[PDB]
């Protein structure tokens, strides 16, 4: 479902900008990986209905862009952390040129909610932790390669607006 | 013999709203940010780098409708343009 | 009659290094990030939007020399390209 | 000292991209403002020698880009806050198309150091506070106009590197 980059487009891009584009690996030998973590069911927060739609669309898109997509659902922040550590260690990243990480859940200002989150006992994965686990130390195989993080979550409970008269 | 590497480089994050604020999800149609992102990626992956695609996504939210939200790009250390070259 | 506006929109921040990390300043020559930014703004304000200029600044820091640092763009809600059109 | 955008360049930019560029106001009636806050002298941290060089270069650049530049030096986080509130209220912003805010100081992970900062008694201006004070509610005159924030400061004390052998 993705509009393709033609031979004319690709070289025009390779002309407009000289040595400032991320290199892409040969189609037949590259092993691109992406990971979707989607929390839909929660202990103390309402079910995220419609989430299956988000899962479907993002899996289809990333597969069509050349990524092998893994999908993990309904996880605590500890599970998410374990899963991201495993993802960072995947040897396929050595023969990849890039990665996508997609998180979809309830969220608050601090970060993304695990399945057990409540105001009483927080279950939160911080964006800081996500960056740490995919950095050059913890994920050397993706050194110098673009790492794209997409987050569908609230970042607090404000409507995000201010009123003015007229 | 050891060599230095930057601890954090070549990241971009794209969140569904601004800090403090809500993101919206239709119970049957899915999340507006996710849907909008998919549509822009389908259209512009061929001609734009991901940073430009993300800006176009934000532009599409500019008018605060009934359920206003403003996607935000975060903690960007992309040193080059990331083009997906779909079809290659 | 009242109308809604986005609380936060049309911002871009550009920091001298990544979170947790140091930025360097030469005692006589000034701050490397500030100097590098000025040089890139002087050269590319004419042809590039500020986001692209900032990326070019980051690119210039890519090789971790003696005093490595990686400037980072933050909390971006630019919905359009900001061109300075110097001379206009 | 800035390379100028020629008549040919400006319209080519206005052709390449249609209705996705920030509008700029007429040169003869616009009142662009920028603010530089530079802390050089501190109570408990070493003098930021070389800072005068940074002040000079950024003032000259922003003036040459069309901004009227105000420069404030050696301030506590409270002073910075007061100064930014005053800046946000400047009626000249109504007849401006954009603004630049430049901060240069010692910094830690939390934010930027005021002149009185110590590990004992923190004197910190948070980036969150900067965004709040220039947002649509607190600075309605810059609604829909690009706001560029530049920060020269440490963001913690790590060298920002990881080692690998070879």
């Amino acid at each position: 479902n993705v509009k393709l980059c033609s031979l004319e487009e690709a070289q025009r891009i390779w002309k407009q900008k000289s040595a400032e584009i991320y290199p892409i690996m040969d189609k037949s030998s590259r092993t691109r990986l992406a990971l979707i973590i989607c929390n839909e069911e929660f202990d103390s927060i309402p079910r995220r209905t419609g989430a299956e739609v988000d899962i479907t669309g993002m899996t289809m898109l990333l597969q069509n862009l050349g990524y092998s997509v893994d999908v993990k659902k309904n996880l605590t922040a500890s599970d998410m952390t374990t899963e991201l550590e495993a993802f960072a260690h995947r040897p396929e990243h050595k023969t990849s040129d890039s990665t996508f990480l997609v998180f979809m859940s309830h969220g608050i200002r601090e970060g993304i909610c695990g399945k057990k989150h409540s105001e009483q006992v927080p279950d939160i994965l911080q964006l800081n932790a996500i960056f740490s686990m995919l950095n050059t130390k913890n994920c050397p195989s993706l050194k110098d390669k673009p790492k794209v993080i997409i987050i569908q979550a609230c970042r607090g409970d404000s409507p995000g607006v201010v009123w003015f008269k007229d | 013999a050891i060599k230095k590497a930057h601890i954090e480089k070549d990241f971009i994050a794209f969140c569904s709203s601004t800090p403090d604020n809500v993101s919206w999800r239709h119970p049957t149609m899915g999340s507006v940010f996710i849907g909008r992102l998919i549509e822009h990626m389908q259209e512009y992956a061929c001609s734009c780098d991901v940073e430009e695609i993300f800006r176009k996504v934000r532009f599409s939210f500019e008018q605060p409708d009934g359920r206003a939200q403003m996607p935000t790009t975060e903690r960007v250390t992309l040193t080059r343009c990331f083009y997906l070259f779909p079809g290659h």
